[PDB]
């Protein structure tokens, strides 16, 4: 529940129609039609999966909306679909080299879902006869349509005694496994009433036949099966720091064991989209490896933001555009983002204001509209927040025009700070 | 012990009810565009409702920056975390550059949680059973409750609990006349030994006999508990106890961080939710207080904008101190204040003014006033003057030294020609710069 | 509401044969002789508590 | 402040002393 | 999915000569026709250490000939696909890992027999005995055939007791790993209980005691892993791999000399069957003069494969040295000691077909026009950015209602979408606003 908002919790997706068409200020997504209809366009080819080993590059000016359309493309892409988030300068660690990082980030969002079908019973514990001397015992099972006796077997007993139920749970009762768990209690308390005991709660029991054949699933990215098969340390894929998974005994094998169970029909394919954000940090090996890990059927779409234009790649000297190397850069196709208008930018501001529940006078829009449009778009959200603190101070209702003016002077956004930087701190 | 440090002295940003600076309040004197500046962020902080701000304190060194940022800490109080950290401690051995950060992130933001727990304690007088008239067929009677008296300091009191409460006790191989321990919500019985006041004579055995527990047989008291994300991250992240012998492995230091995503988006941060939604916990959103950001090599500069777009995330306080300086980790880039213009255009920057003679002679009176000593009128007078010369640092270090040199020749107030002695024997940056420059 | 039973089908006097017992704890201070000082050991060749 | 000297080993090198035999009953 | 797979061979007529389009492969017939030469050389396994670089600018079908060695040769040789980032290794020595990918090019069929041992189980009697440790163990396994008891060592039934078997049920062992398995109790104690945890299978049919022959293929570099990090079952041994767990640097005389005996005397007695590899290090032209100058010991190995380099670059400084620079950012030393294969930059014609190959690949129904215009899009920039103007092509057909794609469809698509070259002028022209 609590979560606090952040910078880009405002938009909830691409603002797009059924055909593509990106509409003006819909769903958080206020201009910029033909980069939102390019990542439509690339969103629409990410839930199809049909091909695997594309990349699509969105450039434009600082604060234009590349990780805005990033961010809104993965909440419009929603679950049950791997979306990975990453900054280039995430893959620079220490455990593990970058060509290992970036397979680990490529397979964290190609997710196997393997479909189950187990038979298990559900209904309400009515009452529990156990005989200990092997011991034996006894379950009774109730549900609204029906009831029913059953005589437990040792291993039946000593699950439930481990799991230790009473009558007037709600239980569901794994025939494969026999692993009972419990969802509540039904309308049934008082074990002795002159005891101790927390508060109770009752939720009601479950309804149609006792026993049913429900679907179970378990979805998994091929980043934490590779993990789990990459050595015998018990519980891995969490373990907290540690990833040495070898090429060929675990990650072909992996790739193999995956492409047979899509051909029988365990689990076929569920691909991803990896968002490399600053990916001018990646390294010419980075690139080198990117290169060739494209080439392949599991290598899912990744989006890319740049801000740099026309400078040297990192790890080199060589100039390239975007600071990308121009064989990577082959592959992926770029889309522009236009510099945002001033009917652009106050509607950004309206909506980012809306979003943290602040009242702005019209002229407040005005005047704020101007500052976003001499200064940087992001200065003029941060001031959203910044005067919606002094009106409320004053015991305020909406921000005025005095607010604004009064916290854009008491901040500096990033050239009254170096022009008043005359005094000649530190160098 | 106070042991009185160098900012022992600022108790607060000393805002009056309207938001405006006092001259010279709380510890605190002059700075009044910035004490009100960074007096905003205070309230956006305590709203818990943005999440990734950053507010930038820009200045000469010894302006303040320090000054007016851990006092943010006394204004918001001891009870909201507050996570300091200069920029040189990103760099590590054992855990990538990108992910101290992160680690750091998490650590300022705080969830306390509560919780509302019976205890029984006392010695067990005696447990005997209650019968159930043959709830099955003619085999024999039926444990339906069991009665046991428990004696405490205050009174001896008779208690039902139920069958799985006596086969509990039954196999945990307890006596009558001992001390015992009941948690009704959990259920779980545990056992203090025997009862110190009467049941052990000058025996060796240190069975731990726990005396007669003072107090009402049944009490409850709630729990409150302190912990914060990256201590429950850190505590899944690295098991304690002795079993399971992967985490037998305490022979090894397992400093071994970057806790990956998986276990973010997955365990502690969605059962904090869960929690929270539930009423068991209150998250307690902090404050990273990062000074010498310009440390911050270019990879930690670019991770900074990336994890401050994050949903959850505290605010930032940098301390920038350098110029218009190269950025570590690039070439031939002079990037204002040494940090890169991209992240610049994050921040709201609060720029502190040069401290004026006045200032510093308030400054150096109030570092006197806390570390204790007597200056009088002239030698108060003498520091500012030699103070206007040099930095602030210089001056106000004249105080601790001066104050022994007058203790030394009989005096109980540091007088004119105890901080002249002192200027002679100690100089500053600029004297030793000149006197090596005339030097080879 | 639910109730819980436990019965011992073999014979009723093992209701009160598990829970058994009940000897409660009746040791006192065993002043010394010599000085009437609150004993604190026991001589293994008297047997008898003493204090100094 | 037992370091047990030299000669005291030389000393204890004399034969042993009998065990006691305690049945006493009395206050 | 795909994304190389319009690459199924190098096209080739019976006389070598390339055949200008076939096996979805199109130009570079001269490259082409030469890999044949090569995968005819890999066929005849005399050859060791051979070297081969496709040189030649971006996108030019390099890497397409490459797997198309991969799938003439078919799935039965060894082939592993390396780039030359690997080497970068944190956790182990660089050369490390160019000895264990030249050991992992060598393949090894070894055919081999074990025996297997299952049932139900009827009873399991610990033959106890005075040391106090368990002697032996006696189990009955009663199959369709028949029941035959059999004596066990202690650690089978030490690797039962840890199964949580009991008296009844089925179980499979395995008396060369000595892995014992629990596939669950007998089918016909279904009836016994109401409902049980425990899996139910039918009475295991055929012998108790049978024997199969497997024929496995593996690697070199599996037995020197394997020798190198060793396994085993009841063994405190795999301590090893929970402290001691970081990659291993198999010695000189383990990887070379022991390994190799063995594999030796495993051939020679008629059990095993030598299978050499091709090790693709493509972008080779980005590994470090270390790297380059221990290739050329590892080449001239006898046990080496042949290995298929594949660079890019024209005339770059070496990196590892900082000062000198050679052709395709090799040293000239080992550019010596590889067989150089030219790749000719695709023609308008050649980009079309090439285009019109991949278009039928994914499931695409592109027509005559937007085929053409692809051409003239694509003469203005390369060939693997008019190659990706398809997928986004058809679905955005797929959403104006018409089946197949037209001039507006990709010119629509061809404007949505830029490229590196159309893109760089964009930033050249506002230089000083990307920062
Ligand atoms: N299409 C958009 N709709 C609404 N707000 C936007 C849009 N694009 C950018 N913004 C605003 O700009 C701010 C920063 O944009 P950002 O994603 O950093 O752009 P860039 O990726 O080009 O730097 C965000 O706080 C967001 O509110
Ligand atoms: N507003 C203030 N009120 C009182 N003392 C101050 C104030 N600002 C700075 N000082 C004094 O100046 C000294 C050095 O300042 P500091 O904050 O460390 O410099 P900076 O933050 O610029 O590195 C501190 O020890 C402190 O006592
Ligand atoms: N002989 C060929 N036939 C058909 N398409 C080719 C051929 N050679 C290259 N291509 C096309 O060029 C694209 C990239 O080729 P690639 O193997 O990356 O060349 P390079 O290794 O020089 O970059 C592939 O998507 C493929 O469709």
């Amino acid at each position: 529940r609590i979560e606090r908002i952040g910078a880009h919790s405002h938009i909830r997706g691409l603002g797009l129609d059924d055909a593509l068409e990106p509409r003006q200020a819909s769903q958080g997504m206020v201009g910029q039609l033909a980069a939102r209809r390019a990542a439509g366009v690339v969103l629409e080819m990410i839930r199809e999966g049909k091909i695997a080993g594309r990349a699509v590059l969105i450039a434009g000016q600082p604060g234009t909306g590349k990780t805005a359309i990033a961010m809104g493309m993965a909440q419009a892409l929603g679950p049950d679909t791997p979306f990975t988030a990453i900054a280039g300068s995430e893959i620079f660690s220490l455990e593990m080299s970058k060509t290992e990082a970036l397979t680990q980030a490529f397979r964290r969002s190609i997710g196997v879902r393997i479909k189950e079908e187990t038979e298990i019973i559900e209904g309400e514990v009515v009452e529990i006869q156990i005989d200990r001397p092997s011991k034996v015992g006894k379950l009774t099972l109730k549900t609204t349509e029906m009831e029913t006796i059953y005589d437990l077997g040792t291993k039946m007993i000593e699950s439930l005694t481990k799991d230790k139920v009473q009558a007037g749970d709600v239980i569901t009762i794994d025939k494969a496994t026999g692993k009972i768990s419990k969802l509540g209690r039904s309308f049934t308390r008082a074990r002795d009433y002159d005891a101790m005991g927390s508060q109770t709660k009752f939720v009601q029991c479950p309804d149609g036949e006792l026993q049913k054949r429900k679907e179970v699933v378990h979805t998994v990215s091929l980043h934490e099966i590779d993990v789990i098969n990459s050595r015998t340390q018990g519980f891995l894929a969490l373990f907290s720091g540690d990833t040495g998974e070898i090429k060929s005994e675990v990650r072909e094998q992996i790739n193999a064991k995956v492409a047979e169970w899509r051909e029988e029909g365990k689990a076929e394919i569920i691909p991803g989209v990896l968002f490399i954000d600053e990916v001018h940090m990646l390294d010419i090996e980075s690139f080198s490896f990117l290169n060739r890990a494209l080439e392949s059927d599991m290598a899912p779409v990744l989006i890319m933001a740049t801000n740099r234009g026309i400078t040297r790649i990192r790890g080199t000297s060589y100039q390239s555009p975007h600071g990308i190397p121009i064989d990577l850069l082959d592959r992926l196709l770029i889309v522009s983002t236009t510099p945002y208008s001033e009917k652009d930018t106050k509607q950004i501001l309206r909506i980012r204001c809306e979003e943290e529940d602040v009242e702005m006078s019209e002229d407040a829009y005005t005047v704020l509209t101007r500052i976003g449009l001499e200064t940087s778009l992001r200065y003029a959200i941060q001031l959203i927040t910044a005067a919606s603190l002094v009106c409320r101070k004053r015991k305020g209702t909406e921000v005025q025009v005095d607010d604004i003016k009064r916290v854009y002077s008491l901040f500096l956004d990033e050239s009254r700070s170096t022009q008043y930087m005359k005094e000649y701190q530190d160098a | 012990t106070q042991r009185i440090a160098s900012h022992s002295h600022v108790k607060g940003l000393g805002l009056d009810e309207s938001g405006l600076a006092k001259q010279a309040a709380s510890g605190l004197v002059g700075q009044e565009n910035a004490r009100e500046a960074c007096g905003v962020i205070v309230e956006l902080i305590k709203s818990k409702k943005m999440a990734g701000r950053a507010v930038l304190l820009a200045g000469p060194p010894g302006t303040g920056k320090t000054a007016l940022a851990l006092a943010i800490a006394q204004e918001l109080g001891s009870k909201v975390p507050f996570c300091p950290m200069v920029g040189s401690e990103v760099y590590s051995t054992e855990i990538k550059k990108t992910e101290v950060l992160m680690e750091n992130f998490r650590r300022a933001i705080g969830l306390r949680i509560k919780e509302t727990k019976e205890v029984y304690e006392g010695e067990v007088t005696e447990l005997t059973p209650c019968e159930t008239e043959n709830p099955m067929g003619g085999y024999g009677k039926t444990i339906s409750h069991v009665i046991i008296g428990l004696k405490t300091a205050k009174g001896t009191k008779q208690l039902k609990l139920d069958p799985s409460i006596f086969e509990s006790l039954q196999k945990e191989r307890v006596e009558a006349g001992d001390v015992i321990y009941i948690e009704a919500n959990s259920g779980a019985v545990k056992r203090q030994g025997r009862c110190d006041t009467y049941a052990t004579e000058f025996d060796l055995e240190a069975e731990e006999y726990v005396p007669l527990p003072k107090g009402d047989v049944h009490k409850k008291k709630e729990i409150i508990q302190d912990v914060t994300l990256h201590d429950l991250d850190v505590a899944n992240a690295r098991p304690q106890g002795g079993q399971d012998i992967l985490s037998m492995m305490g022979q090894l230091m397992k400093p071994k961080k970057t806790e990956i995503t998986d276990k973010l988006r997955g365990e502690i941060n969605k059962v904090v939710n869960k929690y929270i939604d539930q009423g068991i916990a209150e998250l307690v959103p902090g404050v990273l207080f990062v000074d010498e950001v310009h440390m911050l090599d270019i990879e930690c500069f670019t991770y900074l904008h990336r994890a401050l777009e994050s949903s959850i995330a505290p605010i930032v306080i940098f301390a920038s101190n350098r110029g218009n300086c190269v950025i570590r980790g690039t070439e031939d880039i002079t990037s204002p204040h040494g940090i890169p213009l991209d992240l610049l255009d994050r921040v709201m920057i609060i720029r502190t003014m040069l401290y004026t003679p006045q200032e510093m002679k308030q400054i150096i009176k109030i570092r006197a006033q806390t570390e204790g000593i007597n200056i009088s009128e002239e030698a108060l007078n003498h520091l500012g003057e030699i103070g206007t010369k040099t930095t602030l640092r210089y001056s106000v270090q004249l105080l601790t030294p001066a104050n022994l040199l007058a203790k030394i020749n009989g005096k109980d107030s540091i007088e004119k020609e105890h901080v002249e002695e002192i200027s002679e024997l100690f100089y500053d940056a600029k004297s030793s710069a000149k006197i090596l420059a005339d030097q080879q | 509401c639910s109730r819980t039973f436990i019965t011992f089908s073999d014979d009723a006097t093992f209701e009160e044969w598990f829970p058994q017992g009940r000897p409660p704890k009746v040791p006192v201070r065993e002043v010394c002789p010599v000085t009437h000082r609150p004993a604190l050991y026991r001589d293994p060749v008297t047997d008898i508590p003493y204090a100094t | 402040r037992h370091r047990l000297s030299r000669r005291v080993l030389l000393e204890v090198a004399t034969a042993p002393d009998p065990p006691p035999r305690p049945k006493p009953v009395k206050m």
